[PDB]
């Protein structure tokens, strides 16, 4: 509603979810890419595309229901019904990528970065990386697209993981 | 640093079995989480010092622990206390810091041999699976496992009596004496 | 004073500091630093000698209470008998439950609760308090309802903790 | 399928059959080595090769039908009929090796390791290892193959046991 | 070559063979200490000293033939011929030390450590770690091997002394 | 490395029973905590070295230990010392680092057969729980357990005499000789 | 004396050797504590306290004779002769402390920590030594406390070593 | 794998008593520490193989050992060697690696019955403790103990003659023949 609730949500989120929130709103933020959550929230406020429903959707996509009950005073079912009857701020591709990244540990992300170090810059990934940053780099090289998923599926199957491959195939079949 | 030296000398004389007995008897004041990483007497002494139950001017709990495990020589060699004084202090009601239930359980544990332990484990094959109570665990571990599933406790002793009846009857005499204490 | 705070904070442990932070989470976002936590507590004005005494009594550190705060177990017991202003009974019950679980039990719990929580969040080398806060964020465990925790404790074959939970329910 | 059934199966299995369970799943997932039973079951859950039928087959292999009745709510006749009409999850060679190992005592592993000490060393066979472990070592030395069992047959003949040789002959002639 | 082979090799090997591989490759990559087998193999690939034949020869040294059958699609005859033609990477000294360490049980290494405590400045260890420590103190060298011979003679193990004598007769 | 090799060769000839005897004879310098994780003579030699009671220039304790357990071949082979020299050395006061009480206990341990050992256990059944009635128990373990409950101190020998009076007179003769030496 | 030499020395050393060397160069760190061994080597090289002979001495005191034979083109006999000829950079007190800490076991150091915890407010012996020196309890001239504790923990060989040190230095 | 198969075949035939006899016969090449844990011929054969005294190139040691225990069937079956060949080989000086001391000790032990063994033990009660005089011990154990106590050796044989003079006459003849040969 106001900037006070925006700041309250900003201060109530840890550093781990900051990256997820920034990756979620990359497509919507088409003017500039901000380095902090507060700048992104300010951009949405200035563009007028942020409201109670939009903030509820953003918080529900990251599974922080307690803040929704405390601040937004909505439960899971109400926000689900509201989102299902309203346009989505974030596309299904972004939430699918987030869900895929939510099911990996260090021993698997290390395997992925080691396997795919050849395709991208060897010195570009000197810094420690996560799955979201890896997908960001892949999109920066135009290797993965909302309609292109073969490379991602092959990479997932390379580390002997079928469940995520089945999820990707299901998403492909749904569309 | 004479007190720390005395405590270290006392702890130097305790092997694995006695340390396990001390850990089992001190379950009323040390939770499982703080007890899992304990592997030597120094850690247990530090834990006791944390709750201010053992210190320079308060050795009553240490004396009680050392007497309940029948290490009488350490009582007189270092702490300078004989058996008669310990018995007189303990027989006074309200002065014992260890419940009689734990002492009875420990004493029952001490009076069982390996074949009798196997018989006990076989008799506990009905309520509890044999896998959870295999040859690796000893009697004290079996008692802890029974306590976990609230099949054995301060107010419930029927299963223990029924199981012990198959092995011996003097154990039933000990249980009856404990009941007479209550 | 100020030096007593430094003396207290220098003699704590990592797990003990984590438990203290979890207990103080009741009263915004918790900072990861203990010294910053004490500074913020003093700034907010909720910090008090009796409140700090109760806080240290809740974690079973009577030696520090007598060494620094110059008070015994009876003093903090009387202060609690007055009123437990600082913390709630729910957090005390959570800490008491969390202190009675070993590594195998938390391993089984995180294995059973893999459906609700993703693999990346739990990672490893975590204590029961971490699982508690993870469930709290998802609005699954709260003072109003404890059904999920009760069922989880039943599944891992620990009924004494269920009796503790039922005792807490009957008390309130 | 669910996590509860997996946990119940795990907690009701003794350490004696854990070695057989680990040996049986070597062919299913050979690209990775599982440390213990729980990790192996989680791995098969990840690969999507775990279901009611496969778990029933695995439990039938280790001869623990009481677990099938109490937990899986199935009898061994149903799983036997299902396996007769479905491909085997575990190769017949592995179950044959397990059956042969089950028919030996501690006085035979010493004789076998003494007979074939030239290939290996004292350090490798210093600890007490069952027949399954020795078979795994021989396979790692590429001396025993699913289509090549001459050396093992020779050793079995030399250790004064002919019934096992008859079983080996039956297996070879049947396949 | 491709990262698939390296990943499969890392996943297939266990801890003991990992330690043996680290020791065997220690001599060639003596400039930089590798933290894990993965980093060592990456450095070998980057430096150009790693090829299919070299990797096959290393696996043959570690005695994992099924890996050659499965991953590299080779049999031991081909790698033996390659060793006959192509000069080897790992020296004979390293494979001799591995052979000696293979036959020493858990008890004899403790006795050897007790015997050698006089020269060396200082828990349970493995013979590979012991020989590494000896090499660090410049007591065992590819040309100096009399100390190990005497210490194996005193432990009543004459076959290993015979192996050392045969190796010395080789050069 | 002649000294370490010499010690290793000496330790090569000590089996399990002699190792147990040596461990018992050295309770005055090695506490139970260090005593427990010892299964070969090399660890005992290292422990003695760490206390600087056995080194390159000092070998009196090792000679005394090897003489007390009646092993003179090792003394005459790897140490070049005969019975007469050791006897003259020990007869001189102030040169024996082992108290005569421990030697007397060890000799009584050597002077008991299996049936007499069972009779000894039956006699001690009154004041010692049945847990020590294990068939694996030897006389040295019984003596240690008695020392635990201060019933077999160097000044308290009435129980030992009373139990030994039901077996043989040679044991009483040995005890009387020790008391005469005092 | 080139940058590649110090780079190789810093790279080839291990974590335990790195920590021991970091402790052993405490005296020359009067300006500031070196956060890393590379920083310490750079400071020593730029401050004139580092040389081929000095680097050889430090490598000798950490028991890395392979590096001396391979990197600095020297052997044990020559560096020992140089040590006899020239005064030592580091006093023998630090070397004695390092040798004592290299012999204590984990159980022994834990028992020592428990014994000494009353005086002060997992940790290696070197950490205990630096903590004690922070409290100004043990100094290269006073060693009564450490000697008495070592006697009390039934490790008398190190007590004999300390007595020999005390006799030799004075 | 013909060599190992032949070794296993040879070890299969032997029983416990022959194994104990061989273990006694192999004192100088295998010390007590390695000797005790042996429970079957395979361990002894492996230990001999480690010492490079039993391999494909040199098999005279095994032939001599089997000839000593008077098992000609094993030699003729698993080795196909005649007794006269071994006699001729032993006739050559320096070929036999077993000292005649052990050979004569085994020969003496061969020809003693149980009653004569009891009389022998009774005659040597002075130098042997009662516990080591247990009836289960055979003559080889007595000889081992006497060697240990430095009362019977290669250079000194007075006690053996003194005891044997009251039992049998052929033993004295055997001892005299051994002395004359050396």
């Amino acid at each position: 509603m106001s900037a006070e609730v925006i700041h309250q949500v900003e201060e109530a989120l840890d550093t781990d979810e900051k990256e997820m929130l920034l990756f979620l709103c990359r497509d919507v933020a088409i003017d500039v890419v901000p380095p902090n959550v507060r700048d992104l929230l300010d951009i949405l406020r200035e563009r007028g595309k942020l409201s109670v429903g939009d903030l509820a959707e953003l918080l529900y996509r990251v599974r922080r229901f307690d803040l929704l009950k405390r601040i937004l005073k909505m439960d899971r079912k109400a926000v689900e019904t509201h989102l299902l009857r309203n346009p989505h701020l974030v596309s299904d591709y972004r939430v699918l990528m987030a869900e895929i990244g939510e099911d990996l540990d260090k021993s698997d992300v290390s395997s992925l970065i080691f396997l795919m170090k050849d395709y991208m810059g060897r010195g570009k990934i000197s810094k420690e990386k996560s799955f979201l940053d890896l997908v960001v780099e892949l999109e920066k090289l135009n290797l993965v697209a909302p309609d292109q998923l073969d490379l991602l599926e092959k990479c997932l199957k390379n580390i002997h993981r079928i469940d995520l491959k089945t999820k990707i195939q299901k998403y492909k079949q749904s569309v | 640093m004479d007190f720390s030296r005395n405590l270290y000398d006392i702890g130097e004389q305790l092997d694995s079995e006695d340390l396990a007995s001390l850990k089992f008897l001190s379950l009323d004041y040390i939770p499982q989480r703080k007890q899992e990483p304990i592997k030597d007497a120094l850690m247990l002494f530090q834990r006791l010092q944390e709750k201010r139950m053992l210190e320079e001017s308060n050795l009553s709990f240490l004396k009680e622990l050392l007497f309940r495990i029948n290490r009488l020589d350490l009582l007189i060699t270092y702490l300078n206390t004989r058996k008669e004084e310990m018995e007189r202090e303990l027989q006074t009601p309200g002065r014992a810091q260890i419940s009689a239930y734990r002492v009875m359980l420990y004493q029952i544990s001490e009076e069982v041999s390996r074949s009798e332990l196997r018989s006990f484990k076989g008799g506990l094959q009905e309520e509890i699976s044999k896998c959870k109570l295999d040859d690796d665990m000893n009697l004290l571990d079996i008692f802890i496992e029974m306590e976990k599933r609230v099949i054995l406790g301060e107010g419930k002793l029927d299963i223990l009596k029924r199981v012990c009846a198959q092995i011996n009857k003097s154990l039933l005499k000990i249980i009856n004496d404990y009941e007479e204490f209550s």
